[PDB]
RNA sequence: UAUACAAUUAUCAUAUUAAAUUGUUAAGUGUUGAUUUAACCAAUAAAAAUAUAAAUAAUUUUUAUUUGUUUUUAAACACCAUUAGGUA
RNA sequence: AUUAAAAAGGUAUUGUUGCCCACCAAUUUUUAUAAUAAAAAUAACGUGCAGUAAUUAAUAUAUUUAUAAAAAUAUAUUUUUUUUUUUU
């Protein structure tokens, strides 16, 4: 049985975008700082203030090429 | 699901009389030919679709401008307002409607039922 | 489709209805229209599980629409 | 809709096997595919032949007598407009004696080069790898089996 | 995440942005080289064709009025539907509307048992031509599977440039010594230019800078086509061996060789 | 026994063996003529012939000749093969598409290119360079430019190649054109 | 850093747990590996393990693309060696140095435009493994089993169209002369498989 | 929807200039503007395959 | 080297890698350079005097023609001429073929109110809008453009039809009168020696093989032909050729050599009709299993 | 010894809302013979092409009906045995 | 002055000097005793070399055949390795 060569280290092609998407960041470092004991880096110091977009979904979990994920990219 | 004949997978979004896609006997599907605009095969096509995005526009409202008057002189067609739209449309599919199965499938072979596409023939008008 | 199945309820396919729409994101769903199911979004709306929902006494169905929040 | 009774049955099917009668004074009709057939006389034999079968019609049955037939002719405008025809058909005849093919002018010394080209391939092709299993015998097939 | 023409995995163009021209070749554009320039406006919106099938499954092919003739009395017009040989082209090649493929095999089928149609051949192959897109190896059409081709149009542009860059290159060598009248002791050309650069070198003009040159050039006559008589040594009883001819060892570190290569056909 | 013209064995020579069918003039082939070349005058048969060949070849008719009409196959693996096939142009297709896609961006690249070399030397320059007929003068000039473009256009006839059939030992494929294996 | 996220000290950094059991895989693969080719699974070009993929299988015919070395290869110059063969053929009184000039000329230029082809080739190489190429992560879609799925969808057709029986059934094959050979009461053509 | 993109560049340099990014401050700029023009050559140079663009598993050479 | 292959040339190191570039190949002859340039120098100017722009010119002198263009008439024609010109261009450069084909058309050209009808007058034909779209073509129709045997044979009651046959592992030719009278018998390729016992299956149906069985049957089918024309009273005498149409079964390789050989003979046989009769199964009867199936 | 499957996607044998069934075409004789095969042996060799619409959805067919085994070689190929035949 | 770089499988696991397959003896144990019961443990002897794309690719059904693995044919098929005409 033959298969695509670099198959054992062939990405989730649906969700190795989880990893790094921006809200994720947000809630950790979130819960992170507020123990008192973690430094907030100040990154998290700014988007404190100005959370990011809520509507901008990905095309992975959204199935559709027509949907506009995006205000500015579109 | 790894079988052959199950990959549409389970969709509950559908408008068919089973969640399980796959069992469904109205409509086959057609991996090779289909999904240009959908993104996958599997998925309804956008004009029978039950379940709305976002930042995408849901279904035009079929006519069959004159009504505007009252609006702005310069206002164009409402992007929503469609004067051919169908939400029972057939799409074609090699599997359903051409079918080679039966036969070697060398070039004028298998079984085609014309009454899904409209006619480009000069013979109706 | 056969015996050994599960009978279905406008209730149980409701769910899994709003269950996989929420999966994908979408901001509507269309949904079964009966007592119990619009008795359900109104409780969630009270909630606040879900954005709106509204009944246009079609027959069938109903529409709701999902909340988001952190992504 | 002209239907045929059954009173006027032959009367319509001798109208009909005279519709090529092998000479009148005016044009005649085509087929449903589209070509002119042999003209019979009275009696359906095959007197008059239109010009593209004639050398097949000579060569099967030579002893046959039978006629090229020409269509009666009918004259637009002048003599001036079919001059004109004649020089834009001439000019189609040029055109395509223009696309056809050059092939040089005469013949054996393109065939010569065309023979030489074909030899040089052949014997650039005769240097190529063959598979082992073209090349070898069943010894050592067998041998190979063995071992 | 794929595109659909050839999987991809952006969207093509060559140029987005409006500036982008401008702020590449910006000390130029302040220098003011760019005023007259006809490079930085031909192109500097230009995006790549739509290599696209409208009709991937040609429901277009063909026009109205030849489903009319499609039935078996048309020899000619079924035929601009076959080969050469009278077979039907499979369905990726030329892509029919179902109804013609329907109405064309049907018709092929009854012309053939009425005698109307030959059970093998094209008898309508040439007058058919007219009816195809003949497309020329001069034009280009952008949407082509044809990768021959597009090769061609670019070998031929790019040798156009090369034309140029040639004739401007001659053109200036004949004014290096085409400008030699007072160059003689002129100021043309500097005293240590004078020194230096005044001897045959490879770069100025050198002998031959390379082996099996042309050397004793005649006029004389061709000879006849094989003049030499063929060797008492016979080639052709002689058998061509390949692979078994010398003796080699494998590489193979671990692992049955692999049977595909040594053993497998026949 | 009885065989199919395609067949083997089909037109054999032998003591008891005799060929069938009328077979001059107008004959068993009558209406069984696949391909019908009217010679032009002066015009050697191999041109003819090869300008043939090529076209079964290109078109892959001889390929299914060839293959249909040695052996017997299975509808199914005769299936797997066609398939195969397609599939296989399928993909090459999708390849091909990706070249030319990037190579209409080279052409771009060349033609912006010329373009520059036009605000280099002035448009005009660039057409002399180009074989431009500025010293046309009087039409005979042009006459000689256009005769020269007369004999280099008018084509001369391909020769184009036809892959020798390769027979191999128990002929697994008699599509055998080249000698690398294949998977039946 | 230094260098790369998922390759880390020692080789490719292992986040599944595929390679916590078989950290072979961390740093082998072919004959071409190095460790800074790594994360790279394509190895340098010339290369063992260079080659392109394009949905899994690799892209091997580069130069058959552009014409150089194919078969079916693009021809710069024909009309020329047609005309000077024609020449050398004709005969043997007059000698055309003539058309050998106009030829060589031609070939003098060919040259070049080579040169420019096969250097815009490896443009298109490197561009296809940015833009398109998978890297070898992608299912094969070139053979007939990887379609399998398709295929069903068109046997369920055949079967429901049975009222939903006969799965991967076919009409049995009949004969040559199945019709012309067989007496009345017998089928003379082949049935649906329902209908045996 | 695509915008001028003088801004964005006259920003980007000045962001890493008010940043002390660099030791030596031309350098900024210099960098940022030089890696934009030899892009400008390539082919669909403004977009990016989603895996390769940045920091993931599998790299680029 | 030890039973193994020796390198290809390449492999080796440069056969002279040890000699300087100033060596390979020696510019000598540097003496010469100054007197050839000196002579060239003089050459030049001596075609100057074979033969034999600072013409200083005043704008003010020029006032006339600059008042001339100030003049609406010359910017009518300078907007009108501008115009035409402004129509989007599709041309680029100067392109030879385009040329070549333009003035083709010079040469082509210098050898060569009624009431509109309005949009209502075409919504009552609807055949009109099908005349404006249609392929067919109005006017007297060309009839050789219809009948089915426009493009087919055309026999002579005197025709030979030679049959090349191209099999697998063997080729053969046959020739036959028109009426069907076989004339010679089929030679072929096992019956000429050619063929058994000897190098080998896989160069027994080849295309020389082919060539040498088409001209041995050729050289003997001329005298047989004389002679059964000699029997009707068609003498046949001199300056004559044989008409043939030349039938070819194939795509094996036997075919290529046939033909070749038939070529040659130009000056013999005159081949009026190549036309190749080669089945094609549709569906038949079983061919015999090969070895996987 | 007792002590908690699944119910959103699971490959070997308990099917089920389906439009089919029926079509009489083709092919055959000139003559002295190495065809096919890696290789043997028996020994006339050519051939069998046409159909869409339409049939309504579900609720008591499960002792019913249904899933490539088929008369006629005086018709072949093919296959099996080896010159005698079997089968097709 | 003629050619060569880039696509590939492992029932093994420092890996083909790798592993395995059936018959062919003893014994051990349960039973629903069919040429000579069946099934399971098993480490002799003797025949081979069936399998790992594995020396005519394999797998499943079907029919036949038989020192033993298995082999022939008819279908489907890749848990087998790929080679690619958008009217020429
Ligand atoms: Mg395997
Ligand atoms: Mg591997
Ligand atoms: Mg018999
Ligand atoms: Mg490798
Ligand atoms: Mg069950
Ligand atoms: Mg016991
Ligand atoms: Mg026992
Ligand atoms: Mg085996
Ligand atoms: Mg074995
Ligand atoms: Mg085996
Ligand atoms: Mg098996
Ligand atoms: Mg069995
Ligand atoms: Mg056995
Ligand atoms: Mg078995
Ligand atoms: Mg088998």
């Amino acid at each position: 049985y033959k298969m695509p060569k670099n198959m054992g280290v062939a990405p989730r092609f649906d969700t190795w975008n989880e990893k790094y998407e921006p809200w994720e960041h947000m809630k950790r470092m979130g819960r992170l700082v507020g123990t008192g004991f973690y430094i907030p880096p100040e990154w998290y110091n700014h988007f404190r203030m100005f959370p990011p977009i809520n509507h901008n979904f990905q095309q992975e979990k959204t199935l559709n090429p027509h949907n506009a994920s995006e205000p500015t990219q579109d | 699901a790894n079988h052959p004949n199950r990959q549409s997978g389970i969709q509950f979004l559908t408008h068919y009389n089973t969640h399980q896609r796959f069992r469904v006997n109205k409509d086959y599907i057609d991996y090779m030919h289909w999904g240009k605009e959908q993104g996958q095969a599997r998925l309804p096509h956008r004009h029978q679709r039950v379940a709305f995005d976002f930042n995408d526009q849901l279904h035009p409202t079929r006519i069959g401008y004159a009504w505007f008057a009252s609006q702005d002189p310069t206002f164009g067609h409402h992007p929503d307002l469609s004067s051919s739209f169908d939400p029972n449309y057939r799409v074609f599919s090699h599997p359903e409607h051409w079918n080679k199965m039966f036969t070697k499938r060398r070039p004028g072979e298998g079984d085609i039922d014309l009454s899904v596409l409209p006619s480009r023939s000069l013979l109706g008008p | 489709r056969r015996r050994e199945e599960n009978l279905y309820t406008p209730i149980y396919d409701f769910c899994h209805r709003i269950r996989e729409a929420t999966e994908q994101r979408k901001r509507f769903v269309v949904v079964p229209s009966t007592i119990e199911t619009r008795g359900c979004a109104r409780v969630m709306h009270d909630h606040g599980l879900v954005a709106g929902f509204r009944d246009f006494h079609n027959d069938r169905a109903f529409a709701v629409e999902l909340k988001y929040f952190q992504g | 809709i002209n239907y045929v009774p059954h009173a006027q049955l032959r009367e319509h099917i001798d109208k009909e096997l005279d519709k090529y009668v092998a000479g009148k004074n005016e044009p005649y009709p085509l087929n449903f595919v589209g070509q002119m057939p042999f003209l019979e006389d009275g009696d359906g034999n095959i007197v008059e032949v239109p010009e593209s079968l004639l050398s097949n019609h000579m060569a099967e049955h030579p002893d046959s007598t039978a006629k090229p037939h020409e269509p009666h002719t009918s004259s637009s405008i002048s003599e001036a407009a079919a001059f004109e025809e004649r020089m834009l058909r001439a000019m189609v005849s040029a055109k395509e004696e223009d696309l056809k093919e050059w092939l040089g002018d005469d013949s054996r010394a393109l065939s010569e080069t065309i023979d030489d080209i074909s030899r040089e391939e052949e014997e650039r092709e005769a240097d190529i790898r063959v598979a082992r299993s073209m090349e070898e015998t069943d010894a050592e097939r067998e041998v190979s089996r063995r071992a | 995440r794929e595109g659909w023409l050839f999987g991809q995995q952006v969207q093509l163009h060559y140029h987005r942005f409006p500036d982008e021209q401008l702020i590449t070749n910006l000390s130029r554009w302040r220098t003011g080289e760019t005023v007259g320039d006809i490079a930085m406006q031909q192109f500097r919106n230009a995006q790549p064709f739509d290599i696209e099938d409208k009709d991937p499954q040609g429901v277009q092919r063909p026009s109205p009025e030849v489903y009319m003739k499609l039935n078996y009395k048309n020899p000619a017009t079924i035929s601009r539907f076959l080969t050469r040989t009278g077979h039907m082209y499979p369905a990726d090649i030329l892509p029919l509307n179902p109804e013609a493929v329907v109405k064309l095999r049907v018709a092929k089928a009854q012309a053939i048992r009425i005698g109307l149609y030959p059970r093998f051949g094209n008898p309508f192959w040439f007058r058919s031509q007219k009816f195809r897109p003949k497309a020329y190896q001069e034009n280009y059409d952008p949407t082509t599977y044809s990768t021959k081709r597009t090769v061609e149009h670019f070998a031929y542009n790019w040798v156009q440039t090369d034309r140029i860059r040639r004739y401007f290159r001659e053109l200036e060598a004949v004014h290096t010594s085409g400008s030699a009248s007072a160059r003689g002791s002129g100021g043309g050309t500097t005293a240590e230019h004078k020194q230096q650069d005044q001897f045959y070198s490879p770069e100025n003009q050198p002998i031959s800078l390379h082996r099996n040159n042309i050397s004793y050039m005649e006029d004389v006559g061709r000879s006849v086509k094989n003049p030499t008589v063929p060797g008492l040594m016979s080639t052709k009883g002689m058998k061509k061996k390949f692979h078994n001819l010398y003796s080699s060892t494998s590489t193979k570190r671990m692992g049955f060789s692999n049977p595909t290569l040594g053993i497998k056909k026949v | 026994g009885g065989y199919m013209m395609y067949h083997r064995k089909a037109m054999g020579t032998m003591k008891y063996s005799k060929w069938k069918g009328a077979h001059g003039g107008i004959s068993h082939f009558y209406g069984r003529t696949p391909m019908v070349e009217e010679v032009r005058p002066n015009e050697p048969i191999t041109l003819v012939d090869r300008r043939i060949m090529h076209y079964v070849h290109h078109s892959r008719l001889r390929h299914f000749q060839l293959f249909r009409s040695y052996q017997e196959k299975s509808n199914s693996t005769e299936c797997k093969l066609r398939e195969g096939e397609m599939l296989r142009r399928r993909w090459h297709r999708r390849l091909q598409k990706s070249f030319i896609a990037f190579m209409q961006f080279k052409t771009m690249k060349v033609l912006e290119d010329q373009a520059r070399l036009v605000n280099t030397y002035g448009q005009a320059a660039v057409n002399a360079a180009l074989g431009d007929p500025w010293n046309a003068t009087d039409n005979v000039a042009r006459e000689r430019k256009s005769a020269a473009v007369r004999r280099q256009v008018r084509a001369l006839p391909m020769v184009n190649v036809v892959p020798k059939h390769v027979a191999t030992m128990k002929q697994i494929h008699n599509d055998r054109f080249n000698y690398r294996w294949r998977v039946n | 850093r230094q260098h790369d996220s998922g390759v880390n000290q020692y080789g490719l950094k292992p986040t599944n747990a595929y390679d916590y059991i078989n950290p072979t895989n961390l740093i082998n693969f072919g004959r071409g590996t190095t460790f800074d080719n790594l994360g790279v699974r394509r190895a340098g070009r010339g290369e063992i393990d260079s080659s392109p993929s394009h949905s899994g299988s690799p892209v091997f015919t580069q130069a058959k693309l552009i014409g150089l070395s194919g078969e079916e290869q693009l021809t710069m110059c024909q009309s020329e060696t047609m005309a000077l063969r024609l020449c050398m053929a004709k005969a043997g009184k007059e000698t055309c140095e003539r058309e050998s000039r106009a030829l060589d000329s031609c070939l003098g230029r060919v040259g070049h435009l080579r040169r420019a082809m096969s250097e815009a080739c490896w443009e298109f190489n490197d561009w296809f493994i940015q833009n398109v190429s998978d890297n070898h992560t992608k299912p094969f879609q070139h053979r007939p089993h990887d379609w399998r799925h398709f295929y069903a969808q068109e046997k369920l057709v055949r079967e429901r169209q049975q009222n939903g029986h006969a799965y991967g059934r076919r009409p049995k094959q009949f004969s040559f002369g199945a019709r012309y050979v067989k007496t009345d009461g017998y089928g003379k053509r082949p049935r649906l498989p329902y209908n045996k | 929807g695509a915008a001028t993109r003088l801004a964005g560049i006259s920003a980007a340099a000045d962001v890493m200039r008010r940043m002390g990014l660099t030791r030596r401050p031309m350098s900024s700029y210099f960098e940022l503007y030089q890696r934009i023009v030899e892009r400008s050559e390539a082919m669909t140079p403004w977009g990016f395959p989603p895996l390769f663009q940045f920091e993931e598993r599998l790299s680029l050479e | 080297r030890r039973g193994k292959p020796r390198p290809r040339a390449g492999m080796f190191p440069d056969k002279y890698r040890r000699v300087p570039m100033l060596l390979k190949p020696q510019q000598g002859g540097q003496q010469y350079f100054n007197h050839f340039l000196i002579r060239s120098t003089n050459d030049r100017l001596t075609q100057q005097d074979v033969d034999n722009f600072i013409s200083p010119q005043l704008p003010q002198m020029d006032w006339r023609n600059m008042s001339a263009r100030s003049s609406e008439e010359s910017i009518r024609e300078e907007m009108r001429q501008l115009a035409e010109n402004d129509v989007m261009q599709h041309q680029r450069v100067f392109n030879e073929r385009m040329w070549y084909e333009k003035e083709e058309e010079h040469r082509m050209k210098a050898r060569s109110p009624p009431r509109v009808l309005g949009g209502d007058y075409f919504k009552t034909r609807f055949g009109y809008s099908l005349v404006k779209n249609s392929e067919m073509t109005q006017g007297p129709v060309d009839y050789s453009q219809l009948d089915m045997w426009g493009e087919m044979p055309r026999y002579t009651s005197d025709m030979v039809f030679l049959y090349l046959v191209s099999r697998r592992r063997n080729t053969y030719a046959v020739a036959y009168t028109y009426e069907g009278k076989r004339i010679l018998n089929t030679y072929t390729a096992g019956n000429r020696g050619l063929k058994g016992g000897d190098r080998g299956f896989r160069s027994e149906g080849s295309t020389d093989n082919g060539h040498q069985v088409t001209s041995m049957y050729l050289n003997d089918l001329l005298p047989k032909l004389r002679e059964m024309r000699a029997s009707e009273g068609r003498p046949m005498g001199r300056g004559e050729k044989v008409e043939l149409v030349v039938r070819v079964m194939g795509f094996y390789n036997g075919r290529q050599g046939a033909v070749r050989a038939v070529q040659d003979r130009a000056n013999e046989f005159h081949v009026r009709y190549f036309e190749d009769i080669t089945p094609f199964p549709l569906n038949g009867p079983k061919m015999p299993r090969g070895v996987f199936k």
